[PDB]
């Protein structure tokens, strides 16, 4: 080791740790903008749904268009119990449903066709010089925030439209056979279920409460110092508190 | 066409109070809001064993995701005893299952799901603080004796059995906790006391309560019944003879209509005749599990009181 | 009467708000409501699972609150006042209750 | 498969329960 | 650059002698050649609970593929206690987290594996055979009772709050085991005796001790803090006053710096505020499983001692 | 038997303990010092990723460059409750570790000898055969596996860092002769002395005993006393004694 | 007054060390705080759990840092002292405490 | 697996513990 | 209850005994029954004794008193001498 | 399998023996 050797394993903390609060950061965001809607528009697009991808404005509801989606499939599954009976057979009872699956798969290319700006893939994509706009790159870092801030998304495919889905899994291989294109695969899941005007709000619950920790008294017991008053109106306040306030002692 | 699906409803309450009068867990369902939390569609898994004895009945729940302000009003009364009732049917009615007071209550939230526990006891309260301090000379009749201590656990007779001119023979005196004199004078006498769901019953062993209830494959009965020693020891015999001593086993859907006290007919193709019953565990899954109860019946020798 | 600031509180601005306090190793249950044309909390206070609140009162600044009311075996024998951090001209609001939002309401409790 | 361990737990605490009681004239 | 991995150390030491002097397991430690076996990179499971109770804390051990000089030094000494101290942390350094007598010891070895057991206990052999016989009249202070009896059990004071000018109240005998006399004087002074890690700890109930730890994501928490009852039944109440009832659960990384009788700071972003510590767990998996501890906390409500 | 196969069991056991000492001490050293920081160019590198691929040097950003790469993956994965939520309670998810796997080869007859790459530090120009560079690879390999290093990996899209290898695979089969196959896989770290003090916080040690071999360990463990070296045997001996005694 | 060594100390270097420590057994908590203008280890006693350390002082050799403190139930009746191995004319440093480091700092007890 | 195991036994242990102490004053 | 075991040439009485426990389950396809058996359970736990000596009696002579009230085989006893 | 839950069940059993019977001069 050396003195200059110091500096080089400082940069290791800083560079990596910077990298995380990057990230961290802008996942903190999400989850706390809830005027913000994300659409996926797996087909149907050239097919009646054009309706709905007019609605939306490049703000607040956002709209995902992929290059090509090769398939996708919709599968809903249930549970049947069932018991025995001296009759050696078996008899049944209740069932329930078990919310429902969705996957897909898709590709974005390196050198799109439609390059349509309501599509917010192509909010910066350069309309003359594709190539370098690097849209495979783009899409991931997209992608991955919505998934990651654990986003309700809304899929409008051609023959229904779904909501309340979460995604839970996804790829991307950039092999050797097709190159200069991503193939992404997805899959979800239905996830299936202050202000406000005083007459609709109900009577709630907070259970037990213990002092406030952004004033004092919990100074005491963090053994803090007390925050000095600002002067203004001095010998007015300190004759009324200081006899039915006190102070902590 | 439907299908034969399964429903329920949890009920939780204000805090129960003991007073100067007999205890009815009924008048303590409403909460200070009026209507109470109740909990239908969500996952629940639940056992539920009683039997004639001593201790109380206790049940097992255990519900999943709740919303944060059920589990705050819970986190809350945690120094107390929440009233709370269960029932359990076929999407067309239920019976009451359950019904006692929050003795445990945990919760455990690793990740992805958060997990409820519930531990209920039946008359837990009453039948461990009753203090009582009695006594009587020789002459008194113990039908006196009898009545005055159940008023002093402080709960609702349902049903007795007086023992007619019997007399002490000798002096008697009682303190501590009434369960425990009480359950000394079962042995002494020949009969069964066990407080459930609320309702104090006082019988003779070996005697039987009509058919109140019929098993057989129509009545939903599962599998056949097999012969299970009642007891996991024997005893040295002679060879009181009336006692018990001899059982069976059967299982039946969910069917909250039934007491171990109680008396059933069991009509199958091998096996027929009538039995008591002396113990019962109820299970549930909501979505996946079980929803049926066992029944452990004793043979019976003695009159039909 | 000696007294000593010993707890504070803080409201979310949910326009009925409940929670279990403990004060003078007593513990106690409240209710916060808020009302529209008055623009003003109404504060209920009672035992813990009680059939209904011991004390329902409106509050306000520099007004102490339990005055008329240390004569039952159930109610703080301490003092309860809001007053304002800033501008003593504000009054109470809806979002300006807390340790820093303008308002502190406060507890005091007398030394023995 | 937790019905598999709770047959096992109660067949344990059916042991114990006989070892505890056992014989007697009582 | 490196990443973050487990350490550990274990030391086997003489056999434990006590004496006319408090207990030290520290100068146990050497062996009669000098440098006790320290066992370093092998992979172990441990699982060590603490608690303020009458009973010692005890911690439970696995190690597999030992060396067989080792296994044959304890093959002798079968008879007697050997001192052992065990050590935690993240490769940078390493915290005492239990020390006392290897009550057990077991081997087995099927086909390919070996598989030693221990179970350890804090201070056992002191709390259970320490024998006393005293005796006080009226009016002597309570305050000398309590040092007396301690002295007797000849265990380092780890803390202690006196009594002030308190007195008895009638003529007191104390004979038997030291500890089960000074776990029942705890009943009727509102007093909690313990002893940990050969620590005698003696607080009262309700209060507590500054923020000796603060929890928060930046401290290594795991997952959010819970309600959970510190007791697993219901106590009748009037509704002292000060005793505990209520109370919270959290996990952590492994920190051997804790005990039961200290305080911790809450930072989470729901729940905030001051706790007591009344139970503790380590465990660990060296290859592979947790190397976490887990804090059972009750709320308090008496004055700040 | 005889003597002279007990100077030949010797010779067994000899060489082979030397091989410890060889590898383990590598890996000892390895972890020992934190400056070292590798990274891997998987593809990406001719898109203008040349860029940071210049800031390289050959002492303590070490760069890693395979002669061919086939195929690489990246995926990340989230669960959920499986059983309806009471209602918004969107926080029943959780997130789990991405992970980062490809393949590449490694050849004897390579096309590209930049010699910024860490393979090539020292391998001939004019005979890239006798150089065994697929040897190289290897025993640069499992040292970085070995010692636990938090590698960093520079992509077409994106660039991921604290990344660390669990699983590689190597081959040679009978096609695709004078070349192996190498398979990688990587996983997320979540991770979380001489420092300023403006920075230092209250931390803790336990219980602690007497430190290290000392003048009072050396009693309890029946070593000798450490001899005083005289260089003054004047002053400290009438204090030494008096004030501070002897462990006895 | 005869006296026997019983402990000695060691420090990572680290600027804000805290632990525990047991001694004539009993139990007692240390802190250690680093000053950068006065280049000395700043020393904090006191018992376990305790709201405040009960005595604090400067370190330095050849000193008795407990000398007037032994007047408490809870302050060993001990000796402390910080003395060199190396050179008679080093003082005390960061780094260089320890067994081996160039500072011994050493507890030794009375005989009773 | 073991965990899933460890985890019926604590829960039978605490049904126990519970069994054992109930109610009462004291 | 007897029961029996060894290698296909000889069987080695193993255990002897009561059956105290019996049940039976019989779920659909298999049914299996249980049991728990006692060696001398009956008489190890009802067998009273009502017995007293003075000072002076032979300790050999308290120990055949006590074994024969137990009512069972003596497979093999090491008395106390005098 | 239940080979591997017999293990576990005899391990808690032996943990509660040694909590009834611990230390004592008997």
């Amino acid at each position: 080791i050396s003195p200059a050797q110091q500096a080089q394993a400082d940069k290791r903390a800083r560079d990596a740790a910077a990298a995380k609060r990057k990230q961290d950061t802008e996942v903190s965001n999400a989850k706390s903008r809830e005027d913000i809607q994300y659409t996926m528009f797996v087909s149907g697009l050239r097919r009646g749904r054009l309706n709905e991808f007019e609605r939306k404005n490049r703000t607040d509801d956002l709209a995902i268009l992929f290059d090509s989606v090769t398939t996708h499939t919709y599968t809903k599954d249930y549970n049947k119990s069932s018991y025995a009976v001296e009759s050696k057979a078996k008899a049944s009872d209740h069932v329930t449903t078990q919310d429902g699956k969705f996957t897909f798969s898709g590709t974005v290319t390196d050198s799109p066709y439609l390059i349509d700006p309501r599509n917010m893939i192509d909010r910066d994509t350069d309309k003359e010089n594709p190539m370098l706009a690097r849209r495979p790159a783009k899409a991931i870092e997209i992608l991955e925030l919505i998934a990651d801030s654990h986003q309700l998304v809304t899929l409008v495919t051609e023959d229904n439209i779904l909501s309340n889905y979460v995604i839970t899994s996804f790829q991307v291989d950039r092999s050797s056979e097709a190159g200069s294109s991503i193939n992404v695969q997805v899959t979800l899941e239905e996830f299936r279920f202050r202000t406000s005007d005083p007459k609709k709000a109900k009577n709630a619950n907070t259970g037990t409460k213990q002092t406030a920790e952004d004033g004092a008294v919990d100074d005491s017991a963090k053994q803090k110092r007390q925050t000095p008053y600002i002067g203004k109106n001095a010998e007015t306040k300190e004759r009324w508190e200081n006899a039915a306030i006190g102070t902590t002692d | 066409m439907r299908a034969m699906e399964r429903t329920y409803t949890l009920v939780i309450g204000r805090p129960v109070v003991i007073g100067e009068k007999p205890v009815n867990i009924e008048k303590f369902a409403n909460t200070s809001k009026g209507d109470a939390y109740e909990i239908k569609d969500l996952h629940i898994e639940f056992n539920v064993k009683k039997d004639n004895s001593k201790e109380p009945n206790k049940g097992y729940v255990t519900v999943y995701n709740l919303s944060d302000e059920v589990v705050n009003y819970l986190s809350v009364n945690q120094r107390e005893s929440l009233a709370v009732m269960l029932h359990a049917g076929y999407n067309g009615d239920e019976k009451l299952i359950f019904s006692g007071t929050v003795e445990y209550v945990e919760d455990d939230f690793p990740e992805e799901t958060r997990t409820t526990k519930f531990i209920l006891g039946d008359g837990t309260l009453n039948l461990t603080t009753a203090t009582t301090a009695r006594s009587y000379r020789k002459g008194t009749p113990v039908n006196s004796v009898l009545n005055d201590l159940i008023a002093d656990l402080k709960l609702p007779k349902g049903r007795v059995i007086d023992f007619g001119n019997q007399t002490l023979q000798t002096s008697m005196a009682f303190t501590g906790n009434a369960s425990q004199n009480l359950a000394n004078l079962a042995k002494n006498t020949g009969s069964t006391f066990s407080v459930q769901d609320g309702a104090v019953y006082w019988t003779k062993e070996g005697s039987r309560f009509n058919v109140m209830f019929e098993i057989s494959e129509e009545g939903g009965m599962v599998g056949t019944p097999t012969p299970k020693q009642p007891s996991s020891s024997k005893k040295l015999i002679k060879a009181h003879d009336i006692k018990e001593d001899v059982g069976m086993t059967v299982s039946t859907l969910l069917n909250g209509a039934i007491l171990p006290e109680s008396t059933v007919y069991l009509n199958t193709r091998y096996h027929k005749g009538f039995y008591k019953v002396a113990e019962l565990t109820h299970r549930g899954g909501y979505e996946t599990g079980d929803w049926i109860t066992e029944l452990g019946l004793v043979e019976t020798r003695g009159e039909l009181i | 009467r000696t007294v000593v600031r010993t707890f504070d509180f803080e409201l979310s601005g949910y326009p009925d708000e409940t929670f279990r306090v403990v004060l003078d190793s007593v513990t106690y249950e409240l209710r916060f409501m808020w009302n529209e044309r008055d623009e003003s909390w109404f504060m209920s206070l009672g035992d813990i699972g009680a059939q209904r609140p011991t004390i329902t009162s409106k509050l306000t600044c520099y007004s102490d609150i339990l005055a008329p009311y240390r004569y039952l075996d159930n109610v703080p024998d301490g003092n309860l006042y809001l007053w304002p951090l800033g501008d003593i001209r504000t009054r109470a609001g809806r979002f300006n209750i807390g340790p820093l939002k303008g308002i502190q309401m406060t507890y005091s409790s007398l030394i023995e | 498969l937790r019905n598999m361990v709770r047959a096992v737990v109660d067949e344990n605490n059916q042991f114990n329960f006989n070892m505890l009681i056992q014989g007697g004239p009582n």
